[PDB]
């Protein structure tokens, strides 16, 4: 069996010992008259319940298909005993609930996996157009471009390694089961571009705040550093990672991600999306009092203000700390979903076509031309 | 990273993973 | 052979793009800045023969380049070209026979809409607010009679008068301050924004208010760069 | 002033008393002027790349 | 044929559990031997029609709680070093950003 | 050749009119803002009053604000200045400034002591 | 009034002048050229590139090698370029950032520049110290230099904002002539082929023909309406090109003594900053506001070629002695050769 069933019944076997021993530490529990004496169904237990009283319980997380936000139940008959199948005259418990969403999961899933393929098809086409334009048309050429243009290639780089990761190793049922390192180093090149790309947000954020709010006289930043946090500092949280992720909790191509160690990629990239975040509430902020030294009316200012902010979502990474975690709710958690995927998979695509194809030096630039 | 914004894609391509690849677990009788 | 003295030329150029990028430093962080009077306005006054005269003065480690041309005619019409690239202009008015306000309303006005000097912020200098202080309060009248809207003006309840100040010097001094602004507020275009102030060729501060505005030039030109402005 | 303003007559009479000929004579010697060097004019012949060290 | 395929993994059980009698009541000394019970008795569930669990199966796991567990008293990375790894990257982009700046 | 030749001018009394024509010749006219610029005695040239090259934009200066009405014909290329009320203060050489340069909102040097784009100028004495 | 019955003799020799004039204006240039075989379209292709400088580039002047040419530009270096590697042969560094003019000597050995310091900067390129050091500095004029041209090593032409040029004897130093018939600032002047006689441009609206020995003002051209900021003669050395802010130029002539043809379009309503002429005088390459330069046909008088890759004002434009090259300065601190 595969890694994930493994892990999935030592958290059964875990669960095994822990009724067991708390069906001696519970005392008997004396009930409405003949009650259900309380038993270990083989994935999970269930305490004295009275006759007649259905029992609800949370779907364990022992199997991929399952899910704990589905509810189990477990019936007792008028006996003094559980609720047995006419099957085969077992008694059983319904389970069908955790994995009866499968296949309405997987359509679900499978509209955001071609809103991803289709949203990092837009991502490429309209990047390499547009970091094309920068690196030919260098009157263009500044300290703001040639960030923009690292920025832009850590969007088209993760782009293609995402694509490579989604057609070819995700949807492969071979591949994966035989799990080997070719998926595995790529895994690392996703999450090393991934980091990547999330911490050249934060190069932009910081080169957006030393342009605007701090230190606004200096120009031609030292680059070197700008280099070393995009590129140089993303593969130590990376390596980290993939050598605690292949020495503890070694699953089939890495694509598990129940587990903690990935917050050692995702945990100081968050960190890093939160600046970006107090970034943006320092730009605006100055820009604000930029409009209010200008006396200019409330209508327009907080048109600009907005739009200002809305600009400068895909460049900063802002959806990542304004829609942080998903919630539990499943109409909610669906929304989120299509909201989210829409947000990150068309997000090079956003910065290509706000900076550089909305952008009016650059419109200029290229209607000459 | 489950249900963190970072890790959507990583959640979706475990989901993809976890219900193709792996056939659906029997709950019916002889089973839990 | 010939490939000899092209290697010792592709060299040179070395030497000299290393020194150009060494001058390209020093070149973007210093702000040029042209100190343009309107005559007897008392422009020599607030630095303290020659085609120009370079200033040269650092404020919290940035230097500035402050630039007056000393020698030039008053035709200007033909080297205020010059400065395009400028962070801003630094006008001096006189604020006090002929009407040197009038003269520095339509040298500003030019300047303005100048079309190579939309880009160009100008750090408006009222100068000479000691002068004024008493030709409105002693008689005299230089603002009413030379401005017939200055009657129809009363001073802004926002704005902020100095402490001990007359009420008639304040409505002169802001009337001066909007004749400038009128002219502003109709060709800004979201492009150059003029900076007015209240010097008298006596404060120590109106170098630090050149800083001070010349950060909002360079913020609002970063702006302008991300199109958030 | 009024002795600033006499050159400025002084000059006219240097000016008006002056050699000219006649515009269709002015115009036919460019125009045989452009005509027998537009064979070394390589802006209006086009030189081929060999020659162009551009 | 099902309850001689019982007793062939049950002692196999207790001749690798018994050694271990001083301690067995620790659950990283029980980890496997826990395990690698219940494992026989769904692979011989398997063997014949009776599928996991059963009562001529969880009876013995029932009787597996009484005779060493019950006897005495009852009750990946640590949580010190998983943040150790995760802190220190975490903490050291203030000390960067600064330093950019 | 830029030729501003005005016409009209004289001694008036105060309290009075005047109209200043301007003659507007040997450059294309209604592309040029044209200004007047007076220079009294005793004085520096100074900014009286100049008009837009589509007649729109009026402007004066303080002294003349509501007195002195400036127009002008971009068929017969002439630039009118009808004043009136006219005050021992008006009494100055009045000078047609055309603007330098073609379809511009900048006028620079109209009141320079040299400027070759200014009239000859027109004695108006109010006396 | 003595001064008005002055003028009574000075409007009458303008109007005799204008009369003289029209007994010479027996045709037009398009009426003699009305038959002759247009140049077609006139593409021109950026072969170089250089972008060296940091501030705007004021002025450019071709060496008579046809392949060095300096460059001016208001961060105050004097850069000289050699256009076939695009290799920069000097860095010369300014005292005045502001400079507006630089005249590359037909020696080569020296180099000048000029601008709102009033001072003309000899730079002597052949030095055995290692440096690019000034060789004299000219501070005579009282105003800013627009404009300057060499006629030897010892003697250079610089126009001024003060309505004068001088001429000017590097090794004295001192002014052996100067020129004071300008009524407005003089932005740019030109020198004939046989450097005896030089046309200059002003803020007046008039060009006139200047005597380099004897010092006087031969001819005056005001066939322009605004400050005529661009000058360029005729290879031939008896016509001249100038262009003004009114977007248009101007073809005067020697001998004729009036305007004999009007560069002009509806779409162009900007003001010329540089003119120059080709080997054969045909093409007449005028930088324009439009931030491009414009081919115009010298006979024609019909546009043939755009030169439209430039980002800011093309204020600088300049053709090789054999006419093989055209860099143009522009604001955007790029020179491009077409
Ligand atoms: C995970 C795999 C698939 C990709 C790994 C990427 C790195 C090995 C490469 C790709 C992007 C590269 C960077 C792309 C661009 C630059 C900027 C470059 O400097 C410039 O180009 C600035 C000068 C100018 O723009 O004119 C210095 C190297 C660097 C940091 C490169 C370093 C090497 C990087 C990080
Ligand atoms: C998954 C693996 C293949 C990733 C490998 C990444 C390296 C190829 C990257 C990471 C850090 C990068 C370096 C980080 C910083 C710099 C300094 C940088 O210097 C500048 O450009 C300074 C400019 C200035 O003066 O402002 C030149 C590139 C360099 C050496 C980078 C070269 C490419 C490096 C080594
Ligand atoms: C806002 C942009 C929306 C983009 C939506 C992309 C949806 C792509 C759909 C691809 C369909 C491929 C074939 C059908 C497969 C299926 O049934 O899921
Ligand atoms: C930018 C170029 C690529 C664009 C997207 C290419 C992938 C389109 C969708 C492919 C759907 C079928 C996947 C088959 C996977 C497999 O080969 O196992
Ligand atoms: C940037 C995209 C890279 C895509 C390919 C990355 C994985 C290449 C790894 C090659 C070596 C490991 C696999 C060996 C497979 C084999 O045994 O044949
Ligand atoms: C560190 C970045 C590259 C990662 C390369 C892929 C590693 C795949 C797993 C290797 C084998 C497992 C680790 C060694 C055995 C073990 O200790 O469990
Ligand atoms: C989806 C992203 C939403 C982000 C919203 C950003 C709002 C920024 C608000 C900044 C307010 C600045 C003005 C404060 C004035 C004051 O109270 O003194
Ligand atoms: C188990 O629950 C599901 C929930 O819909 C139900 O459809 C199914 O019939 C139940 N099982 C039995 C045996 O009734």
């Amino acid at each position: 069996k595969p890694f994930l069933y493994v892990v999935g019944r030592k958290k059964m076997m875990d669960a095994q010992y822990k009724c067991y021993d708390r069906m001696q530490q519970l005392p008997a529990y004396q009930g409405e008259g003949p009650y259900c004496n309380r038993t270990w169904d083989g994935w999970l237990c269930w305490d004295d319940t009275p006759a007649g009283v259905l029992s609800y319980q949370f779907c364990p997380d022992y199997f991929p298909d399952f899910d704990p936000s589905e509810k189990v139940t477990k019936y007792c008959d008028e006996k003094g005993v559980w609720f047995k199948h006419p099957e085969n005259n077992r008694t059983w418990s319904n389970y069908t609930m955790c994995n009866a969403f499968t296949p309405e999961k997987l359509k679900n899933a499978y509209v955001l996996y071609y809103l991803a393929i289709v949203g990092h098809s837009l991502s490429i086409f309209t990047l390499v157009i547009s970091l094309g334009i920068f690196v030919f048309f260098r009157s263009l050429g500044c300290q703001r471009v040639t960030l923009h243009k690292n920025m832009f290639l850590t969007y088209i780089l993760n782009s293609m390694i995402i694509i490579i990761h989604l057609v070819e190793v995700v949807p492969n049922g071979e591949l994966v089961r035989r799990d080997p390192v070719s998926c595995k180093i790529l895994h690392f090149f996703h999450q090393y571009m991934m980091a990547c790309n999330y911490f050249w947000m934060l190069c932009e954020g910081i080169y957006l705040h030393t342009l605007i709010v701090v230190a606004v006289f200096t120009e031609k930043q030292r680059l070197r550093w700008y280099y070393l946090l995009g590129w140089g500092f993303p593969l130590v949280p990376t390596t980290i990672h993939a050598i605690t992720r292949a020495v503890y909790f070694n699953d089939n191509c890495w694509l598990s991600v129940e587990t903690h160690l990935l917050y050692i990629i995702h945990g100081p990239v968050m960190a890093a999306l939160v600046v970006n975040f107090f970034f943006l509430l320092n730009i605006v902020r100055v820009l604000v009092t930029k409009m209010r030294e200008t006396h200019e009316a409330e209508s327009h200012m907080y048109l600009k203000a907005v739009k200002a902010t809305m600009i400068l979502v895909p460049l900063l990474g802002i959806q990542f700390v304004v829609f942080p975690w998903r919630p539990s709710n499943k109409m909610l958690g669906k929304i989120y979903d299509y909201v989210m995927h829409s947000l990150i998979h068309f997000q090079g695509f956003f910065v290509a076509t706000i900076y550089c194809f909305c952008n009016n030096e650059v419109q200029t630039t290229v209607k000459r031309q | 990273c489950s249900n963190l914004s970072t890790c959507v894609l990583g959640k979706l391509s475990q989901e993809l993973h976890k219900l193709q690849t792996y056939p659906r677990t029997n709950t019916g009788s002889g089973t839990p | 052979d010939q490939r000899n003295e092209e290697k010792a030329q592709r060299e040179a150029n070395k030497k000299i793009e290393k020194q150009l990028q060494k001058d390209k430093q020093v070149y973007r962080a210093t702000h040029r800045l042209l100190l343009l009077g309107a005559g007897e306005s008392g422009k020599n006054t607030i630095v303290k023969t020659s085609g120009i005269f370079e200033t040269k003065f650092q404020v919290d480690k940035v230097n500035f380049h402050m630039f007056d041309v000393g020698a030039q005619r008053d035709e200007r019409r033909k080297w205020i070209q010059c400065f395009n690239d400028v962070t801003a202009i630094i006008f001096v008015v006189a604020s006090s026979q002929t009407n040197r306000l009038q003269a520095a309303l339509k040298l500003f006005d030019s300047i303005w809409n100048n079309k190579w000097l939309r880009d160009t912020s100008v750090i408006l200098f009222l100068n000479k607010q000691d002068l004024l202080a008493e030709k409105v309060l002693a008689g005299k009248s230089k603002i009413e009679d030379y401005f017939p809207e200055f009657a129809r003006y009363t001073t802004p309840e926002d704005a902020t008068p100095e402490p001990g100040e007359d009420p008639r010097v304040t409505r002169a001094k802001y009337f001066i301050r909007d004749e400038f602004l009128r002219i502003s507020t109709a060709s800004g275009d979201g492009r150059h924004y003029c900076y007015p102030h209240f010097t008298c060729s006596v404060d120590t501060e109106n170098i630090r208010r050149v800083f001070n505005d010349c950060r909002d030039i360079i913020q609002r030109m970063h702006l302008r760069q991300y199109e958030l402005l | 002033s009024i002795a600033q303003a006499r050159k400025l007559v002084e000059q006219l009479k240097m000016e008006a008393n002056i050699d000219r000929i006649k515009v269709s004579k002015a115009a036919a010697d460019l125009m045989a002027y452009c005509e027998a060097h537009a064979k070394e004019d390589p802006l209006l012949t086009p030189v081929p790349a060999s020659e162009n060290p551009f | 044929n099902y309850e001689t395929a019982v007793q062939f993994c049950w002692n196999h059980y207790k001749d690798q559990m018994d050694p271990i009698e001083k301690d067995w009541c620790d659950w990283a000394m029980i980890s496997r031997p826990y395990s690698t019970l219940r494992d026989c008795l769904e692979h011989f569930a398997e063997l014949f029609d009776l599928g996991f669990p059963n009562p001529l199966a969880e009876r013995i796991i029932f009787e597996t709680h009484q005779i060493h567990f019950a006897n005495c008293s009852l009750v990946d990375p640590p949580e010190d070093v998983l943040l150790a790894m995760i802190i220190a990257p975490i903490c050291l982009i203030p000390f960067l950003i600064t330093l950019v700046v | 050749q830029v030729q501003l030749q005005e016409s009209g001018g004289g001694l008036v009394q105060p309290g009075g009119s005047l109209r200043l024509s301007c003659a507007a010749s040997g450059f294309t006219f209604s592309n040029y803002k044209m200004n007047w610029v007076r220079q009294a005695p005793g004085k520096g040239l100074e900014w009286v009053s100049d008009i837009s090259q589509s007649g729109a934009s009026i402007s004066y200066t303080g002294s003349v604000k509501g007195r002195f009405t400036i127009s002008r014909d971009n068929a017969k290329n002439t630039l009118y200045l009808q004043m009136n009320s006219l005050k021992p203060e008006d009494t100055a050489v009045y000078y047609c400034a055309r603007c330098p340069a073609p379809f511009t909102r900048d006028c620079f040097d109209v009141t320079s002591t040299t400027y070759a784009y200014r009239g000859q100028g027109t004695q108006v004495t109010v006396s | 009034s003595e001064l008005d019955q002055l003028r009574q003799e000075a409007e009458q020799l303008k109007n005799q002048i204008r009369d003289a004039r029209k007994a010479c204006a027996d045709a037009t240039l398009s009426q003699i050229t009305n038959n002759i075989d247009p140049v077609g379209r006139i593409q021109m292709r950026t072969r170089r590139t250089l972008r060296g400088h940091l501030a705007k580039i004021y002025a450019m002047h071709w060496g008579t090698d046809s392949r060095l040419l300096v460059s001016a530009s208001q961060d105050g270096k004097l850069i000289i370029w050699d256009s076939y590697t695009t290799n920069k042969v000097h860095a010369i560094p300014l005292r005045s950032s502001w400079v507006m003019t630089c005249a590359y000597a037909p020696s080569g050995n020296y180099v000048a520049c000029g601008g709102l310091d009033n001072i003309c900067s000899i730079y002597n390129l052949k030095t055995r110290e290692g440096n690019v050091r000034v060789s004299r500095e000219l501070a005579g004029h009282t105003g800013y230099l627009s404009c300057c041209r060499f006629l030897d090593d010892n003697q250079i032409v610089t126009s001024s904002g003060d309505t004068t040029c001088a001429l000017w004897d590097i090794e004295t130093g001192q002014q052996t002539t100067t020129f004071t018939g300008h009524t407005g600032d003089v932005m740019s002047l030109s020198l004939a082929p046989d450097t005896r006689l030089f046309v200059s441009g002003a803020c007046d609206a008039s060009a006139k023909l200047w005597d380099v020995r004897e010092g006087m003002c031969r001819q005056t051209f005001t066939g322009h309406e605004s400050d005529i900021n661009a000058i360029c003669f005729f290879p031939n050395g008896n016509a001249f090109a100038t262009g003004s802010d009114d977007a248009t130029c101007r073809l005067f002539d020697l001998r004729a003594d009036q305007e004999l043809m009007t560069y002009s379009h509806d779409n162009i309503i900007c003001g010329i900053t540089s003119v120059s002429f080709s080997k054969s005088g045909r093409l007449l390459l005028a930088g324009y506001d439009d931030f491009n330069c414009n081919v115009w046909d010298a006979l024609k008088a019909d546009r043939a070629g755009v030169l439209a890759g430039h980002d800011n004002r093309v204020s600088c434009l300049g053709v090789t002695d054999d006419g093989m090259a055209v860099a143009t300065g522009s604001w955007d601190s790029f020179l491009k050769i077409w």
